[PDB]
């Protein structure tokens, strides 16, 4: 008489990227290896604008000009990770004998996973700030038509 | 929908303790399925990822 | 997983879960009747019609 483990199963993460989701569709991505060194980003606008002639009497404005400033905006994001210290030491030792062998590519997985955990964990950050980015910028509807 | 038919299989599929799992229920009296894919994952590639 | 949070707070620590599902064992009886005149005739060769 016996019992029977009937099966093991664990759940698979898929990546997610921010270049492949359509949320991008509404951003331009440029990357910066350097970004850390920027104090402030700034964006100028010059804008000349026309105007129409004519026949009555009332004074015409002349011609006129318009210059626009943007700053950027910097955005942080941290993660935290936690790793037994028995775990990173038999890391460094070869492995002795059979048991010892198992044990170790156990480590390695469990290494391997914590940071698999921080990279994907980096993406989601991305899709969240971005996404955060703009309903603090998106007015609302009954207040935009009237205005549009 | 004039569909009214599935493809489906004909036969169970069937489990069947042998040897390995076997020489597990004499001795400890503990059972596991597949004892061929528990050692296939644990003896001959543990390198290989999941 | 988790989410990086721009937002100043204190983030989660990797965690995972283990749920054991167990089975369910079911019985189903019948019963059949074999009629002893029946049986005899069976275990016989048959030589009359």
């Amino acid at each position: 008489k016996f019992e029977v483990l009937l099966g093991v199963y664990t759940n698979a993460i898929q990546y997610v990227r921010f270049l492949e989701t359509a949320l991008a569709v509404s951003c331009v991505n440029t990357e910066f290896k350097d970004l850390s060194r920027m104090t402030d980003g700034k964006i100028q606008f010059r804008i000349s604008v026309p105007t129409i002639a004519h026949g009555d009497g009332r004074r015409p404005s002349k011609q006129r000009t318009f210059i626009v400033v943007k700053n950027c905006h910097k955005h942080h994001i941290s993660t935290e990770m936690e790793l037994s210290m028995l775990d990173l030491e038999i890391l460094h030792s070869i492995p002795e004998t059979p048991v010892e062998y198992a044990e170790y590519v156990g480590a390695v997985k469990t290494v391997a996973s914590a940071l698999q955990f921080g990279v994907d964990a980096l993406e989601r950050g991305l899709i969240n700030t971005v996404l955060s980015v703009k309903l603090r910028h998106a007015p609302p509807m009954f207040i935009l038509q009237t205005l549009a | 929908e004039a569909d009214n038919q599935i493809m489906g299989p004909s036969s169970y599929a069937s489990f069947v303790v042998r040897g390995e799992n076997l020489v597990t229920a004499v001795s400890y009296g503990r059972v596991m399925r597949t004892f061929e894919h528990f050692m296939a994952r644990i003896v001959d590639s543990p390198e290989k990822a999941g």
